[PDB]
């Protein structure tokens, strides 16, 4: 992980990389705050 | 014809909804998924 050539070096499992374009890894946008959501409703109890 | 989509599916992402648990089950089985995508990327960069 030091750098984009050292990804392809462990991707491709050899020490040399010869010319080229190499997809080594795949991208991601991590999800960073979270909702959790449920319908506002009028049904209070009537217990009080 | 001359050319087809190209496309490209992600190991993960298809296979497991970003599970990282699924996704040690997956890489149980090894070099299935690392080998599709490379067969894939071969069919995408033969097309160009």
């Amino acid at each position: 992980a030091l750098d984009p050539l050292s990804e392809t070096k462990c991707t491709l499992k050899s020490f040399t990389v010869e010319k080229g374009i190499y997809q080594t890894s795949n991208f991601r946008v991590q999800p960073t705050e979270s909702i959790v959501r449920f319908p506002n409703i009028t049904n209070l109890c009537p217990f009080g | 014809p001359v050319s087809m989509t190209k496309t490209s599916v992600d190991c993960t992402m298809y296979i497991c909804g970003d599970s990282t648990e699924c996704s040690n089950l997956l890489l149980q089985y090894g070099s299935f998924c690392t080998q599709l995508n490379r067969a894939l990327t071969g069919i995408a960069v033969e097309q160009d």
